[PDB]
Formats: C-alpha cells, structure tokens, sequence
C-alpha cells in the first residue's frame, strides 16, 4: 500500500478552518438532540391532550 | 469524595525539570523529553519510544488524575499514540506504546493509528491486564478492549485534558476536547465498572510514534486520591476558631489588589497576533454558542420535567 | 519553613523587580510573607502546593541541589504541621498562621 | 539518509550538541519548544579554496 | 584495507538483504547477479553511484552485539577504495568503476 504526501501539507489557516467546522459539528449534534427532546414532547404532550 | 493532592505522584510546569535535568518524583526513560514547561514523551520522528513513571508506589483506594497534554501530527494520520498506565511494575520499555506487555494493572490507549482498518482510530480504549494479556496491535486492540469512545485528540488549539476517575471500582473518563481554553470543559465519553486494580501500583505513561510522526507532549501532570465524603473525617478545633483565618484573608486581599495597582504602571511604565487574537475570538465564539445551546437543554429539559409534574398535578 | 527563610527581604527584591521597582526599606516580615506566598504561587490558585514551594525552597539563584530524601522529609513536614484543613496546599489561613 | 545516524545513534564526521537531536533521516537541530539550542558541527577541519 | 572481494560473495548475506523486497529466493547466483544487487540495492538514493556515505552504510549493517569498527579506520577503508575503484573522480562509482574490483 502506501500513504500520500497531500495527508502531510497542510496550511496554516486551513487547519483552523477545518478545527472551526469540526466546532460546528459538536452544535449540529447538539440541534439534533435538541429536536428529538422537542419531538417526545410534542408526542406526549399532544396525547396527555386527550387523557386530561 | 474529598481529594487528596500527591505532589508525590505529579508533575506540572512552569517548571517541570529541575537543573540537574530530572524530573522529580518521576523517572524517564526512552524517547521521553522532558523540559520545564512539558514533556516530550514520544517526538515527531520515526519509532519513538519514551515512559516516565512514579519513582514511588501508590497505594490509593480511590483517586483519580488529571492529565494536560498534546499529540501534534503535520499529517492527518497520526501514528502511533499514548498510553496512561497504574500498573503494579514500571513498564518503562516494551512494545506497548513504547511500554512493555504484559503489565498487572490497567491501561488506557490513545490510539490515532488505525490498525485494525476499522476507522476506529484516533481513538481512547481501556484494557485491563493481570500481567496475561498480551496486547494485540495490529486490531488496535479491540478484542481485550474493556471500553473505548472514538474522539480526535491531535492537532487541537488548545491542551487536550483528561480526567481519570477510580472511585468505587469504576474508572470514569471524563474528556476536554482541547477546542476551549475552559480548563474544565471535561465530558463523557467511556468508564468501566466493577473495576479490578492492583491496590499498590504505579503510575506511569508512555508514548509511540511509528512511521508516521507525531509529537506527544505533556504539560501536566496531576494526581488527587478520592476519598468518599462519609469516609473523610472532619475533624475540628483545628482551625484557630477560623475567625483569625478571616482576619487574615481580607490583608492578602487588599494587598493583591494593591498589587496590581502596583504591577500597573510598569509593563506600561517601561514598554498578540492580529488574526491569532481573530481565530481565538472565532474559537471562543463557537464555545458560547455551544455554551448558549446548552443552556437551552437544561432550559427545554427543566420545562420537560416541569411539565411532567404539573400536568400530573392537574 | 523557617520564618527568616521566609524573612530574606533583599531576596524577594530580588524576586520583585520590574514586576515592581520602588525601594521600601520598612517591609514587616508579615509583609513580606504575603510576597513569598504571592511570587511563588504560580499556578495562580493563590494556594500554594509543594511543587511550587520545592521551587522556593530549591531556587535557582553554584549550590548544592539537596538530596530527593532530605527534601521530601523537610516538604513532607512542613504538609504535616503548617496546614489543618488538609487540602494538600498551604493557604492564607495556613502558611502565615504557620 | 536514510540511515543518517549510525547503531549508536551518533553522526559520522559530525560531533552534536545542546538540543540538536539527530535521527537516521534527519536531524532535529532545535525542536518546537522554548529556549532551545542545537548545533551540530564537523569533526574534521574543511580546508578548502572555493566549494559549493 | 578496502572492500574484500569474498564479502561480495557472500551469497546468504544477499539473500539476508533481498529479503523483504523480493519473495523468490533462488540459489544458484553467480557472482555477477549479486554484484549488480548489491550495488544497486546499497544505492539507496536511486541515482546508481555509491559515495563513502552509503558504502560506510554497506561495510557495517546492523546484522544483527559486534564492536564498531574506528571512524579513522573506515577513512582509510573509504579512501583505500575510493583511490583503488573510482577512477572518474567523481566523488562516486559506476557499476562499470565497480566492476574492476
Ligand atoms: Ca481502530
Ligand atoms: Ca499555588
Ligand atoms: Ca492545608
Ligand atoms: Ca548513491
Ligand atoms: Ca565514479
Ligand atoms: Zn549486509
């Protein structure tokens, strides 16, 4: 096999970029969750609705 | 559980390595370099090999340890890793990132390499041996692996902070990502239970760098026994009443203040990267929306449970 | 610790310099004190652990560097005796009550 | 190199000191941390009238 | 003293040394095959000249304990062979250079 040498360049604020998208990727978790916890509520909310 | 701090079982800059060249209380070996702000432990060349463990045997129930540090790699790929140990021997040298086999204790493995093809890696696995186990390298030891959580820890802005927790035989990881300057930005990612350890051992770490090159560095080092809350006395009448302790504190008080008013006119009385101060300021920017959207989950989650208790109520 | 190892003034004039650079020759050992407890603590904690006081007692002002022993019986002492709320630190209400 | 240094890891004709850390590919003469200071000089003389 | 010209026949030495890249081993090798192997294969910049650098590299090896031999000692071996084997002057030496020897 072998390993390219485009792994090793890299540029200064390339890496930063990348470490700030990576910085977003935590948040889009984050919204991913947020909207599954917003979602049961809705489900169970719109149903405790007809008990009540 | 109250800590203890072992100065016996730490290290920290700005001054790590004294004038003879040592580290106290730890003794290096391999590839280790050690300066007065970090170590060294495995440099950015070719099959580097470093260990610096406890000169002195730990004997602590419950503890748990704080670990400051940086792997740097110019390439994506980083090769091969670290490696914390509280095993009963000094491994200082063997094969085991750059630490021998076969160890009597526990071992938790930052692995960047992925070996085992898998695209686990960088990745931080637990492995518990009795001194029988022989690590497995080229499955980046999955087989043995007691628990693992896959996160990057190279090339980080800032120091990558670990906290390992032994307390009521489990070990806790928690993890700082190394993207916030917060010192305490530590969070989940894997522990064991029920967990098995030589009661007297030794701490120690090591640190490979295969083909591929990485520097692994450690800034600090801190080690704090855990003991449980109802198990710590509080023993009194040894705090002078405690009322000359408060007569005490408000004098240092002052005279810090006034010593900055001191420490003003001077760096100005005899005289950052733009850009740097930009991308710390973008950096810092993404840590308070993350800090402002979780927020909002405690925020929706004490809804949640407000919600479920008043509805209940009606 | 000794009180007139803590009580070297020209010492910690030494220390002080450029940090603060006016003469004040009426410095009270509790006022010096405080010094030696502020230019060696720095972590910042203002809680002074033995890592930080080995660097105030070793120094690097030639002399012999003091056996690992020897300074562990003095720093193991001094953790013994000084402080009461058993932090592994020496604080305001432990190092100059001590 | 590629075996710059030899089995005792030291330079042929090429005596180190301070922080220069010589490898069999290349020699890190100051590494990436403060107050670092490498050199690594002939063991032998040069006396020549022009080179490259 | 320079090279020895038995050490170039040292024919398990060259299959100790073809090992790795070439998984069909064969012994029935004449001195001229593995000449030209051990000229190339010790070439390892790939410009087919060897300088007293790789040579050096190819009189000791880690064949692995054995002491090493004086670096003053290795002069005289470099510049014994080098007056001996390079006749161009070239600061290197042909395969053409290294067959007279
Ligand atoms: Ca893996
Ligand atoms: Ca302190
Ligand atoms: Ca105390
Ligand atoms: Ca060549
Ligand atoms: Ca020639
Ligand atoms: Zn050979």
């Amino acid at each position: 096999q072998g390993q390219p040498a485009e792994e090793i360049f890299e540029s200064v604020g390339d890496r930063e970029l990348r470490q700030v998208f990576e910085g977003q990727n935590r948040i889009h978790l984050e919204i991913k969750q947020l909207n599954r916890q917003l979602d049961m509520i809705l489900d169970e909310q719109r149903r405790y609705v007809s008990s009540l | 559980p109250h800590r203890r701090f072992e100065y016996k079982y730490s290290f920290k800059g700005p001054h790590l390595v004294q004038s003879d060249g040592t580290v106290p209380f730890w003794a290096h070996a391999g590839n280790a370099i050690p300066s007065s702000d970090q170590i060294r432990v495995a440099p950015s060349l070719k099959s580097q090999r470093g260990s610096v463990w406890t000169k002195t045997k730990a004997a602590f129930e419950n503890w748990e340890v704080e670990v400051t540090f940086r792997v740097t790699g110019r390439g994506r790929i980083g090769a091969d890793g670290l490696a914390i140990w509280y095993a009963e021997n000094q491994g200082l040298e063997g094969p085991v990132f750059g630490s021998a086999d076969l160890w009597n204790g526990v071992g938790i493995f930052f692995d960047s390499f992925d070996n085992d093809g898998k695209k686990n890696n960088p990745a931080i696995v637990i492995i518990g041996n009795n001194g029988q186990i022989h690590y497995d390298h080229q499955n980046d030891g999955a087989s043995q692996a007691l628990a693992s959580c896959q996160r990057d820890f190279r090339n980080k802005p800032y120091p990558v902070r670990a906290k390992i927790t032994y307390y009521q035989n489990t070990l806790t990881v928690m993890i700082n990502n190394g993207f916030t300057p917060d010192k305490n930005d530590y969070e989940f990612c894997a522990k064991v239970e029920n967990m098995i350890i030589p009661a007297q051992g030794h701490f120690g770490i090591s640190a490979a760098t295969g083909g591929l090159a990485d520097d692994h560095d450690v800034l600090s080092f801190l080690t704090f026994q855990l003991t449980e809350p109802g198990k710590e006395p509080p023993t009194p009448d040894k705090e002078i009443s405690e009322k000359e302790k408060e007569k005490y504190q408000e004098e240092f008080e002052h005279f810090q203040q006034e010593l900055d008013k001191k420490k003003e006119e001077f760096q100005k009385g005899h005289p950052e990267s733009v850009g740097d101060r930009e991308l710390r300021q973008v950096f810092e920017g993404q840590n308070r929306i993350h800090l402002e959207i979780k927020q909002l989950n405690r925020q929706l989650d004490m809804i949640l449970d407000e919600q479920r208790r008043y509805v209940s109520s009606l | 610790l000794d009180k007139n190892t803590v009580h070297d003034q020209e010492h910690i004039m030494e220390h002080l310099e450029g940090v603060i650079n006016k003469p004040e020759a009426e410095m009270s050992p509790q006022e010096l004190q405080l010094h030696y407890f502020k230019m060696h603590d720095y972590d910042g904690n203002n809680l002074l652990d033995g890592l930080e006081l080995s660097t105030a007692i070793t120094h690097v002002h030639q002399a012999p560097l003091m056996s690992e022993d020897e300074l562990i019986n003095i720093i193991d002492g001094v953790l013994r005796d000084d402080d009461k709320n058993n932090d592994g630190y020496i604080d305001y209400a432990e190092f100059a009550k001590s």
